[PDB]
RNA sequence: AACGCGACGAUAACCCGCACGUAGACGUAUAAGAAUAGGCUCCGGCCUCGUAUCCUAGCAGGCGAUUCCUCCGCCGGCCUCGAAGUGGCCGUCGGUAAUUCGCGUAUUGCAAAGACACGCGCGGGAUCAAAUCCUUUGCAGACGACUUAGAUGUG
RNA sequence: GGGAUAACUGGCUUGUGGCGGCCAAGCGUUCAUAGCGACGUCGCUUUUUGGAUGUCGGCUCUUCCUAUCAUACCGAAGCAGAAUUCGGUAAGCGUUGGAUUGUUCACCCACUAAUAGGGAACGUGGACCGUCGUGAGACAGGUUAGUCCCUACUGAUGAACUCGUCGCAAUGGUAAUUCAGCUUAGUACGAGAGGAACCGCUGAUUCAGAUAAUUGGUUUUUG
RNA sequence: AGCGAAUGAACUUUAAAUAUGUAAGAAGCCCUUGUUACUUAACUGAACGUGGGCAUUCGAAUGUAUCGACACUAGUGGGCCAUUUUUGGUAAGCAGAACUGGCGAUGCGGGAUGAACCGAACGCGGGGUUAAGGUGCCGGAGUGGACGCUCAUCAGACACCACAAAAGGCGUUAGUACAUCUUGACAGCAGGACGGUGGCCAUGGAAGUCGGAAUCCGCUAAGGACUGUGUAACAACUCACCUGCCGAAUGUACUAGCCCUGAAAAUGGAUGGCGCUCAAGCGU
RNA sequence: CAUCGGUUCUGGCGGGGGGAUAAAGGCCCAGGGAAUGUGGCUCCUCCGGGAGUGUUAUAGCCCUGGGUGUAAUACCCUCGCCGGGACCGAGGACCGCGCUCUGCAAGGAUGCUGGCGUAAUGGUCACCAGCGACCCGUCUUGAAACACGGACCAAGGAGUCAA
């Protein structure tokens, strides 16, 4: 009938992918799974995925993919009965949520120890437990919020002052300048956008975002690996801790 | 189409006393008693499993159903409130002139009163009587800042409204002049 | 409100005469409030239904018993009722089938002008308490109308 | 000279042009092509340098409408302030002149908060008989056509409800308007120039109801 | 209708509806035979004479308060409205013909009321049953029954439309055609939203986002030489799009009903009034 | 008031016929099938409550055919019986048609009882009450609408007489 939402037209040139997009990702994974040897199985839980575009860069030689973790478990093929290799089944079993697979042509030790020494810096996502009582000074507010020395920190900037405003804190943009207090100093008391093993959540991870201040680590856990020629996965530490259906 | 039946369930947490003797809901809690008439709306409540309580309509129409919807909200915004309580922290700004603001208890009545002086300059002094039940304190740990507490979310919200609206400038530009008493932060007590 | 209402003050009772006795009774009986996606309660339980309750017998309703202390009614006292005003309790007195009788009812035929008392009345008489007319006043007046003052006195 | 119509409008009136083409959902003779066909756009009016008004009026008064000039209220605008513009809620309030003209408006200028528009049955105080002419007309020729009653309303009285005093209030009407000065303040704002508003106080205009202490005026008080 | 019949509204085997002309015996028919003043080549026609048959179905149905003729005797000789058909015209009005009906000379019930509407015609009475129209009250008769729709800041109310439009409605209900959907549909939350590359021309300076053109490729799960916010330019946010969480219908355009607006001035008044909201409104 | 005659309104009852010789339905018989899946089994935040499974088990249901069966009942048509109510009694020797025939409900109301004279029943006037209801004549028009005449009462007052 009446009263129902104006639904907003996007005047853009991008589409909707759709069915083409997702039996094109069934194409893609069952060609790619003959040439290579060893099928990785990696989980990345509540790390941002910027990194997996330099992961790809730097292991140029395989082949990484990652979507619908139902859809790529049925185009490896759930049930036995339908299956592209033995043991992919068991690899199905093994992909449950965040999960990529990867396959690789060289040896599983070294990928095990490359995947072990990767490790970079990330802002933190929602969800995660915050490690220090980070905290803004009372006087002017800088781009990293007193991270870094304020006498080789740039202030910043007013376009971000609504925004922090909005977020919750109790900043004022006097002459100009961004200040929690005031302009000289003192006067307020401070801001502290979390603490030690707070939860933190959407609203301060944006505040650790727009302040430039990393407290996750970037790190893929491998669930497992499934070798060609065997037809089987060997599970290691992160396969077996993490549930899987 | 008159559907035949629905229900929406509402969720009590362990240290609440809620009680419904014709339609009158009265929530008790540790920071007090929340009483609300809902007459005007056809409702059928019981309690449908240990701690939750089932709202249903029978024969009712889409309309009857956005009421349940909506009642069901007011219940759950009693609980949290006789739970938690809700925190408005309001903050003013001032451009040259300093705006003076004092809380004082009328022990008659026994009401908040808060009157702003200075406000662009005025001598007038605009005096705002409280909501009963929420309490208002001038806050120490920020400036030019105040905070409003109570447990009904709707006295709480209508009368932080009723400060940002008397506190409102007339006949000038409101791109130049940005004085005035604006929300900052709405939240629960814990 | 000149045909809406209230409170109060002050009156008109005697003598003689003479004139008549329902826009709708027939058991014209019945006080919670409040809600209707709740309520009542005796706290056991109860609620579609006032399709209920009360009352309901005697010559248009007698007489005498039998026998009952149950209701009804009249007056007093105590209090109570004010939205356009009353009921309860107690006491006196009168009546009173709950029970059970004997006396009378008729031929009014098979349904369709007497006396007394009480009031409302008029015709005169005299009785209060007043009003108006008259005179005066002039805070008033087209004319009516209106404010006063005339019976012993701050006239 | 004959014929015909007795006469007009009455859910009529307002703010957005016409012609042609393009496009066009639908419908259609059988299908968007027998063809009809809104909104837009294009071409013409329409682009390269900034007086119209004939009979009329003129004044006052009552009432009503708003399609609101001002007062009140807010929404929007490079709305710094001040001064403004547009929009709407609003009829309680008030709504003045001069020039010019046959006369009105336009325009023009003076006050003023402002000089807004209307309705009230558009509210109350000649044509033939002819005669003389037919390339056009005239006629001192005629026939001549041609209107004090009722009652609402108000005021003052008023019969009966025994006379008088003190009251209640159903109902009906209903009233206040605008401007100015001091303080805020030469402050907020502003490069300068300039320049507010709230609170509080004091006046003035108009309207309304009163009154003669004091000041003018009036003298069948004939003092 | 057919054209597996021919041919091609102008096609037709057949054949409508629909009103509209003529005939349905005894006073009628047929032919035979003759005359003629007429006519024709000619009883060829016309009239005049013969003949016959068939009177108890004399040649369909229904109606039957009769019909024909002559003579004589009064009053009248207007139109108005509407249905249908038809002709012409306007922006719309309208104008002209023919039929029929009604009023004209007609009372009565209903539409609150009435020249043009519906029913029905008339002596005086009693009883019964109906039509149009009604059954909340005025008002006699149902707050009758069944299924649904509608809430109007002057709804609507029974036999009618203009305003009016492919008109605006985030009112409500039914329905149609398409599209997604555990291969996880729409919405939401946590995120990603990259690289060549500050792409080409231009210029104080313009980096996706003041301007003209092109608008490609890698990575892809996806990411546009970019949808807005923003900077002097950056930056940054945000959009498209894509993955994680949740889990079951949706969502795009239309049709149909009921409702709002779709235009309104001036004395106070109208579904007749009161009033009515699971109606006392609307459809059956 | 009883028995009747005519018209009429309104209730109940005994039958007959027809459908698909109603359809259904009860009870059986036989075959088949299914879920909004009965019992049972397994899992299952256990007063409880779900999910899967599997065709009658500790419930049942649907389809088809047969018997009871010419079943009953609804609807329509039809043969009759009884009851309550309203309005009227027209004509006045016999005749006729008939019947249930010693007379009858058959060409029209009688029988019984009671009331009625200081009043049964009426009349006029006045008023109230329900419903209805424009002021007459003339004249015009299709019709209205205008217009003409009407202060009242009594008497007079107008198609007559000749050839």
């Amino acid at each position: 009938p009446k009263s129902k939402r104006a639904r907003v037209y996007h005047l853009i040139q991008v589409n909707k992918k759709g069915r083409e997009a997702k039996e094109r990702l069934f194409s893609n994974i069952r060609e790619t799974i003959p040439k290579y040897q060893h099928c990785f199985v990696f989980s990345v839980d509540n790390m941002r995925n910027n990194y997996l575009k330099d992961v790809r860069h730097e292991l140029n030689d395989c082949r990484i993919f990652f979507g619908k973790t139902k859809l790529m478990a049925r185009a490896l093929g759930t049930t036995p009965e339908e299956e592209q290799a033995d043991g992919l089944h068991r690899l199905t079993r093994y992909l449950t949520g965040t999960v990529g697979l990867l396959f690789t042509n060289r040896d599983p030790a070294d990928i095990e120890s490359y995947f072990s020494n990767l490790s970079q810096v990330d802002f933190a996502r929602a969800g995660t437990v915050a490690p220090r009582t980070v905290t803004v000074p009372t006087g002017i507010v800088y781009s990293t919020g007193g991270e870094v020395p304020p006498e080789h920190d740039v202030p910043v900037s007013h376009t971000l002052e609504p925004e922090l405003r909005r977020l919750g804190m109790p900043v004022r943009m006097i002459k100009g300048k961004v200040c929690l207090g005031d302009e000289k100093g003192e006067a307020s008391e401070g801001y502290t956008i979390c603490k030690e093993g707070e939860v933190l959540d959407s609203r301060q991870t944006r505040l650790l975002k727009l302040f430039s201040i990393c407290l996750s680590e970037f790190k893929v856990s491998l669930l497992g690996y499934w070798n060609s020629a065997s037809g089987e996965v060997t599970e290691l530490e992160a396969g077996k801790t993490r549930p899987k259906r | 189409m008159r559907y035949i039946h629905s229900e929406e369930t509402i969720p009590v947490p362990e240290n609440l006393k809620v009680s419904i003797k014709s339609r009158l809901v009265t929530v008790e809690g540790p920071r007090g008693k929340l009483q609300k008439d809902l007459s005007h709306i056809a409702v059928n409540f019981s309690v449908v499993k240990k701690g939750v309580i089932g709202l249903e309509i029978h024969h009712g129409s889409r309309k009857d159903v956005a009421a349940l919807r909506t009642v069901r909200t007011i219940i759950n915004n009693m609980i949290i409130g006789v739970t938690k309580g809700f925190k408005y922290k309001m903050r003013y700004v001032y451009a040259h002139f300093p705006i003076n603001v004092n809380v004082e208890k009328n022990a008659e009545t026994g009401c908040y009163e808060v009157e702003i002086r200075n406000f662009i300059g005025e001598k007038i002094v605009r005096k705002v009587v409280m909501a009963p039940g929420v309490e208002v304190e001038i806050s120490k740990a920020q400036k030019d800042e105040l905070i409003l507490s109570g447990n009904s979310l709707e006295a709480v919200s209508q009368s932080a409204a009723d400060i940002q609206q008397i506190c409102k400038v007339r006949n000038k530009d409101i791109r130049k002049f940005l004085d005035g008493i604006y929300v900052s932060e709405k939240g629960n007590i814990v």
